[PDB]
């Protein structure tokens, strides 16, 4: 059966120094395949975060979901060169609109 | 058994997490029991596309004894 997690793209993000901030993401969707599941990921140049559903399977940013089926998104750095980078994975319903670090 | 009415609210009372907009309608509850229903028109999202249909059963009417 297809999740929900969260499809909101890129956004702007006052995300911060706390240890969780929600996805003030307005749009909870039902992804495209029932084997997909929920990222978040949060790039700090100003900052953006994007959600999105995806299948553990695929690499995404050039990266791969190791942790895709924890039930709560936690976040750790993928060391991207030049910027700040981290992201997560959800095998919960929208997951990824509590991002805990 | 006259109609009568309610209001409810997806996420808060259904549970339904996956209705975009409205956040809820007013389907009214009729013992007497509900005669003429009528669809809801509701919006969500596949991945991002967003797609709007009718809900059939959704709204009640009238009461039949």
């Amino acid at each position: 059966f297809p999740q929900l997690c969260k499809f909101c793209d890129v956004r702007f993000s006052t995300c911060d120094n706390q240890k969780s901030c929600m996805s003030n993401c307005s749009i909870t969707s039902i992804c495209e395949k029932p084997q997909e599941v929920c990222v978040a990921v949060w790039r700090k140049n100003n900052i953006t975060l994007e959600t999105v559903c995806h299948d553990p399977k695929l690499p995404y940013h050039d990266f791969i979901l190791e942790d895709a089926a924890s039930p709560t998104c936690i976040m750790k750095e993928k060391k991207k060169p030049g910027e700040t980078f981290f992201m997560c994975s959800c095998s919960s319903d929208e997951c990824n609109d509590n991002i805990i670090f | 058994c006259c109609l009568r009415p309610l209001y409810i609210d997806f996420r808060k009372d259904l549970g339904w997490k996956w209705i975009h907009e409205p956040k809820g309608y007013n389907a009214n509850f009729c013992c007497c029991v509900s005669q003429d229903l009528e669809p809801l028109t509701i919006v969500y999202y596949v991945g991002r596309k967003p797609k709007v249909e009718q809900l059939s059963n959704m709204i009640v009417k009238s009461c039949k004894c």
